[PDB]
């Protein structure tokens, strides 16, 4: 009976998830930092990012980038779960 | 199996009774027009209810809407004579 | 059948809201921005015509704005004459000085609302004018006033002819209005007698 | 699209008071938080509960008579008591809204106007009509507001906005003319009674058979009003529970026939009304046989609108017949609504539209004035209209050119 | 014929505002009884 | 992922969605910094049901938040609550100050009533909701919560508390102080049940010695409660006793029902749910069925539910609505509130 | 509507209070035959749903 | 056609013999873009449902006489930019669940004699050079 009806929930729709350097529909995934990206400057921003967070114990600052009319909240919390590079 | 059926059918129908749709989707909906087409193919534009807007000019005279339920306008034609 | 019209709200209608499902589908969405500060500041409208100021919910980046609302306060175009433009050119047997100025602040308070007048009209301060009497006045004070300066010719007859007979039109008995209807009804019966002769012709 | 001309929230606390009940809340909001009786417990206690617990004295007094404030003392105890308890709100923190009958005196008008800028220091005050508010509740600029209040039923037509003064037609028809015929019709079929107020614990009766119950050894409450009062609060009762409005010119063939219903006491007397549960809501709209006055001349209801419409100019009665506003606690009873309007259409002159705006489904007709008050409080282009304490503290303190 | 003055729009806009109340309140209801009546269809569900 | 935190007054209430209990509960009490007793500027800033002062409740707000749980509010929902008469300039400065200073991605307002009845399941009645500092009598009528008709009693737990305190020094116990308040709310909430027919049970009481009961205090003291254990909550039916010139909860609820609309009364006396801890006191259910039977009409079948989970039955209330589907659409998205500003928590409402 | 693929009868936009826009809606021939009308819009029960209204149905 | 939602009420054992469990009626919740609308299909079919991948959140194309189930893929709704994969996801059908397709195909005589003229399925006619 279970085999035959795997009665399961859901798909659980996923996230739509978003560029964090231009707020456009995130078209790749950097690996190094595990967040979604858009465009060629937004790995590059990412990257420095990533690499002045993981210089200190953690970035005090928040990179900053395209900050539209609503306050910006140039996301350094977007935590990427990824280890270093190699 | 049929009183099941019979109860079943009452149940989902109780249930089309309290509300059908309730949202409106804002993410295309708010910003989006909407446009129509008739039989003779023509267009015309979705006229939205908004507040008075803003005179900026003596336009926009006043029509007095309850003096209409018993006049529509004024022709140009008269009896011309005293 | 065709399409509805109604003001307010039919019976049994509903009307959708907006959407804020999905919180896990547009979790990034919201997530990426924030809220612009709201703030319960004091605002001052131009159309008080005094000091006064008010509070309103308004954005802190607009701490500007005086009011929006306040082009909308376009008063009507009423002349404003003095007691010598009266006593050379307004000066009537009938009324007076005070009559016609009260008259005049009534219009200027109501937009012109003759309607409104006659019925917040001082009838003890003066004897009982009609509508028409009022708007007959008003039209050819304007109008003098416009001549003198240097607009359309106004008929108290055509009031007189109107309202008198739709009010007797109105108090039309229930036998003579069903009497009327009957009248109506044949003449009608005759014009199609005639459409039929005409054509057979 | 951002509307940022779609309305204004700025304090205006409408303060709808009424002569049944006194209503109140904040503007903006659809529906009154504050509903209370507005006579006081004067012994000042003013509260759904204060007002039922047994002291010394407490005799009711309601300071609106006629719809008109004349006891400023027991009003301004009204108006403390409402704000400390139900709004909590400093006096002056918020506009005030209040609303006004259209047969207000000007020096009452004035004394109001002066105790609302003195004692409270309110930062901003106006005083609207009743009748403008209920046909602002209905989205209508023109129309009859058929007000039917608790001790009035006046069909007040409008004009632009504006109520025609001289239009207004105060018939004594009204909530407590039926409560009296209702008292009336108790004491000669049984003896009216107090509400549990008195009443300890009742048992079980047989339909039609004398109750049997235990009284309470409380104080004596030789006060007699607050005794009246009291049995006019199960008068209500009845009224809004049982007793209907005929729907044709009430034969005495018909009602004879019609279903049986029941209604249960306070101390659990019960009796039936079938019979003649219709015959007391019939001067309201036919009072030329009422046994309470049988030489009497008075206008019913459809009567009472048609002198309205008559008394004021043809040019508006178009828009006064095509949009009769109905309003006001005595509407609320059952068949009211359909026999107004079968009254006013066979008595109004044929080839005139006559519709009656379909607002009897709710309770919110009582509380028309109120959402009237609050649509306009929320209103942009209304906020310079507010009776700024500038313009009174300047010396003018003139609310008639104001208003 | 004259121009529309300050009442003309302001009578206008209470219109507005009281189509809107008058749809809100019944937006509201609707809302609250679609509540109600999933919260007890969930109930009677977990029962089952 | 939503989370529900009830502003219940006296103590707090928090936790996560979908689960069948709050997983933190504490005293909604703050000192200036600290949630915590001791010797400190303590101070209530929501005693009678309605935030005083602003700035403790962002102080509780952020420790609910990041304290108690550990969950960061920008990233999941807020699901608060608010009394049946909560103020507009009050409900627009929580929406505000929820959506500015923790950035909370959404939220909603549910009146405390609608979310005890929806823990209740039942689709009409009356909410008798008795909190520590106010309690209400809230009918319902297909979710509306009908707010012209909402009675409010002025007199809950923390008076009772004030009662009993008075009671049991009369008779000669040391319970003036607040070291002592709190035994004394402990013997208030474990024992000090509610016995019906007062007129009886304190006679039988006075007669006999079988309802004393023995109480041990932290210090050692033994002390004996009897007749006045039932004495102290019999101000519910009667506030004479306590002291004030209101009715009683009973009375508040037959009138809230009387001001209802007709035709449904009968279906709101046939769903009378009580609510909040004020009662937890056994019996008490009884004793409101039979004043409300000897009160309301004969012919009227009154039932009194009272499911076992009073005192968080609100929160329950609010992990359903959060959990439920057809809920989702109506929460106040960031950018509504962005566009709209504070006034959007008006509409989107029940 | 946009995202749904169902007509939900006759309707008019309005903006509402806080500059959200509302779309009110209206009641007639029994709500039904307008659910199915999807059917007309997209491309007896059939002829009615075209000739109760001119296809005048909103795109979009 | 719709989204699936497979959940099969339980059913007391045939009534004509033992105890035990079994299932009289498969309910399959198929959601399509207009609505939802759940069919009581015969339980017969439930072995069809099991040889396809027919999971909760797909688009299949049923049969009424038939019966037969045709996985036509996944959602778009749940196509992840992040998930390669192509020919997989399907956008969610448009309309009533139930659809009456009519369609009409024109060809000429000749056009069937060459349909059965040469040979269709296996029988090794992959091959090339023969
Ligand atoms: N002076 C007044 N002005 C306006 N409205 C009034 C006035 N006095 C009473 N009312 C209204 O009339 C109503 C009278 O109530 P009543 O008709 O006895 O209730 P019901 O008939 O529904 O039981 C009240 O609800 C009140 O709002
Ligand atoms: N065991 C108990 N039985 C009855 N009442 C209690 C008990 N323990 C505490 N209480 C009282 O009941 C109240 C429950 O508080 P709560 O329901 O959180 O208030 P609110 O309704 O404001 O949220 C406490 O504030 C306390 O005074």
């Amino acid at each position: 009976f279970e085999e035959w009806f795997p009665q399961g929930r859901p798909p659980k729709v996923p996230v739509r998830e978003v560029c964090p350097v231009t707020h456009r529909p995130a078209l790749y995934r950097d690996p190094v930092t595990d967040i979604p990206y858009a465009t060629a400057r937004a790995f590059k921003i990412i990257r420095e990012a990533y690499k002045k967070y993981i210089t200190a114990h953690g970035l005090p600052p928040t990179a900053s980038a395209l900050g539209p009319g609503p306050p910006p909240p140039e996301p350094l919390p977007g935590s990427g779960p990824r280890a270093l590079r190699q | 199996n049929l009183k099941t059926l019979q109860e079943r059918e009452a149940r989902l129908r109780l249930e089309q009774e309290e509300a059908e749709l309730l949202t409106y989707t804002r993410e295309d909906a708010y910003s989006m027009e909407y446009v129509y087409e008739d039989v003779d193919g023509q267009t015309e534009v979705m006229p939205l209810w908004t507040p008075p807007t803003p005179p900026q000019d003596d336009s926009d005279i006043y029509l007095d809407s309850v003096m209409c339920l018993m006049y529509e306008a004024t022709p140009i034609p008269e009896a011309k004579l005293p | 059948y065709a399409l509805l019209y109604s003001d307010k709200k039919d019976a049994p209608p509903l009307l959708p809201s907006d959407t804020g499902q999905g919180y896990r589908t547009v979790k990034a969405k919201l997530g990426s921005k924030k809220v612009r500060p709201w703030k319960w500041m004091p605002f001052t409208n131009p159309a008080r015509k005094d000091g006064a100021m008010f509070f309103h919910w308004r954005r802190a980046a607009e701490e500007g704005k005086d009011y929006p609302f306040a082009r909308f306060n376009k008063t009507v175009q009423v002349p404003v004459y003095s007691e010598q433009e009266y006593q050379l050119y307004l000066h009537d047997d009938a009324w007076t000085k005070a009559e016609t100025d009260h008259l005049f602040d009534l219009s200027r308070r109501f937009d012109l609302r003759f309607v409104v007048i006659h019925d917040r009209y001082d009838h003890q301060q003066f004897k009982k004018r009609s509508v028409e009497d009022l708007k007959e006045r008003y039209y050819h004070i304007c109008a003098k006033l416009a001549n003198v300066r240097a607009r359309r010719k106004e008929q108290l007859e055509r009031l007189y002819n109107r309202t008198p007979e739709q009010v007797a039109e109105e108090e039309y008995l229930l036998q003579e209005l069903r009497k009327i209807e009957a009248r109506k009804k044949e003449r009608e019966k005759r014009s199609q007698d005639l459409q039929k002769l005409i054509t057979a012709a | 699209s951002g509307g940022v001309y779609g309305g204004d929230e700025v304090g205006a606390l409408v303060f709808d008071i009424g002569s049944y009940t006194v209503r109140a809340g904040y503007a903006g909001e659809d529906c009154p938080k504050v509903d209370f009786p507005t006579a006081i417990g004067m012994v000042y206690y003013i509260d759904t509960n204060a007002l039922r617990v047994p002291r010394e004295n407490m005799e009711a007094i309601s300071p609106l008579k006629n719809g008109m404030v004349e006891d400023w003392d027991s009003f301004q105890a009204i108006l403390d008591h409402t704000y400390k308890m139900h709004v909590k709100s400093e006096a002056s923190l918020h506009p005030v809204l209040m609303s006004e009958a259209p047969w207000n005196t000007r020096a009452k008008r004035e004394k109001l106007t002066e105790l609302m800028f003195e004692h409270y220091n309110i930062p901003a005050f106006f005083l609207c009509k009743t009748a403008v508010l209920t046909a602002f509740a209905n989205g209508r600029s023109t129309g009859l507001i058929l007000d039917s209040g608790a001790t009035h039923t006046t069909a007040i037509p409008v004009h632009d906005g504006y109520v025609l003064q001289q239009g207004i037609v105060k018939s004594p028809l009204a909530g407590d003319f039926i409560t009296m015929q209702c008292r009336e019709l108790f004491q000669e079929m049984n003896i009216e009674l107090v509400p549990p107020y008195m009443i300890a614990s009742k048992e079980a009766v047989r339909e039609g058979s004398p109750a049997n119950w235990k009284r309470k050894e409380k104080l004596p409450q030789v006060t007699r009003s607050w005794h009246n009062y009291m049995c006019n609060c199960v008068i209500q009762d009845f009224q809004a529970s049982v007793l209907q409005v005929s729907d044709s010119t009430y034969d005495e063939q018909v009602a004879a026939q019609m279903p049986t219903v029941h209604y249960e006491f306070p101390n659990g007397y019960n009796c039936d009304f079938g019979a003649e549960r219709l015959k007391i809501p019939e001067g309201l709209f036919d009072p030329s046989n009422v046994k309470g006055l049988s030489g009497n001349t008075m206008l019913g209801v459809s009567h009472v609108v048609t002198t309205s419409v008559g008394m004021c100019d043809i040019d508006i009665r178009p828009g006064l017949y095509g949009s009769v506003i109905v309003a006001g606690g005595n509407t609320l009873i059952q068949s009211f609504t359909d026999r107004l309007n079968r009254e006013l259409s066979q008595k109004t002159p044929p080839s005139m539209r006559l519709k009656l705006i379909a607002n009897n489904t709710t309770v919110e007709r009582r509380f028309s004035s109120w959402i009237g008050g609050s649509i306009l409080a929320s209103l942009g282009t209304f906020q310079q209209m507010w009776i700024s304490k500038q313009e009174y503290e300047e010396g003018g303190k003139q609310c008639v050119e104001r208003k | 014929p004259r121009p529309k003055s300050h009442w003309d729009y302001l009578l206008e806009e209470m219109q507005w505002m009281a189509t809107d109340f008058a749809q809100e309140r019944r937006w509201k209801v609707a809302a609250a009884k679609k509540l109600v009546r999933t919260v007890v269809r969930h109930h009677e569900e977990k029962q089952l | 992922a939503a989370l529900v935190v009830d502003n219940g007054s006296g103590m707090c209430k928090a936790g996560f969605a979908g689960d069948d209990a709050p997983r933190a509960v504490f005293p909604s009490i703050v000192g200036r910094a600290q949630s915590k007793r001791g010797i400190l500027t303590l101070k209530y800033p929501i005693e009678h049901g309605i935030v005083t002062n602003w700035d403790d409740m962002e102080k509780i707000w952020h420790h609910t938040f990041y304290n108690e749980l550990r969950v960061a509010p920008e990233e999941h929902p807020v699901l608060l609550t608010e009394a049946p008469l909560n103020p507009k300039a009050n409900r627009e400065k929580m929406t505000q100050i929820m959506f500015e200073t923790f950035n909370t991605p959404a939220m909603y307002v549910a009146i405390q009533a609608v979310l005890s009845l929806y823990a209740s399941g039942r689709t009409t009645g009356i909410v008798m909701d008795s909190g520590d500092g106010v309690t209400h009598t809230v009918p319902i009528y297909e979710g509306y919560a009908l707010p012209h008709a909402i009675l409010r009693l002025d007199l809950a737990g923390r008076d009772l508390t004030d009662y009993l305190m008075k009671i049991l020094t009369e008779r000669g116990y040391s319970f003036t102080t607040t070291a002592e308040r709190e035994i004394v709310r402990d013997i208030k909430e474990k024992l000090c049940y509610v016995a019906l027919d007062f007129e009886q049970e304190m006679a039988t009481a006075a007669s006999s010695s079988s309802l004393e009961k023995s109480y041990e205090l932290p210090d050692g003291q033994v002390i004996t409660i009897g007749n006045e254990r039932f004495r102290c909550p019999e101000a519910l039916f009667q506030p004479s006793f306590l002291g004030m010139e209101s009715c009683g909860i009973h009375e508040t609820t037959f009138n809230s029902i009387m001001k209802c609309d007709v035709d449904i009364r009968k279906d709101l006396y046939a769903n009378t749910v009580l609510s909040g801890g004020t009662t937890m006191y056994p019996g008490i259910a009884d004793r409101m069925q039979k004043e409300i039977t000897a009160l309301a009409p004969s012919t009227m079948k009154i039932k009194i539910i009272a499911p076992p989970e009073r005192k968080y039955s609100v929160w329950i209330g609010g992990s359903i609505l959060a959990s439920l589907s057809t809920f989702q659409q109506m929460w106040i998205s960031k950018q509504e509130y962005d566009e709209s500003g504070p006034s959007i928590v008006h509409r989107k409402c029940f | 509507l946009t995202v749904p693929q169902r007509c939900i009868g006759f309707a008019r936009r309005r903006v509402g209070r806080g500059g959200r826009v509302l779309l009110d809606r209206a009641h007639s021939d029994y709500d039904s035959v307008f659910h199915h009308l999807d059917l007309e819009m997209l491309s007896s029960k059939d002829l009615s749903q075209i000739l109760v209204n001119i296809k005048s149905c909103r795109w979009r | 056609e719709g989204e699936v939602t497979e959940l099969t009420p339980c059913e007391t054992e045939n009534p004509m013999g033992g105890y035990g469990k079994t299932i009289s009626h498969v309910i399959i919740g198929l959601k399509t873009a207009k609505g939802t609308k759940q069919l009581k299909l015969d339980p017969s079919i439930f072995e069809s449902l099991q040889k396809e991948r027919v999971e909760a959140g797909d688009v299949i194309y049923i049969e009424a006489n038939s019966g037969a189930v045709k996985r036509q893929g996944r959602c778009d709704t749940y196509a992840t930019e992040f998930d390669l994969e192509a020919e997989e996801y399907v956008p969610l059908p448009k309309g009533d669940v139930h659809k009456k397709k009519e369609i009409i195909q024109d060809v000429t005589l000749h056009d069937l004699d060459v349909a059965n003229a040469r040979p269709q399925g296996g029988q090794d006619i992959l091959s090339m050079m023969g």
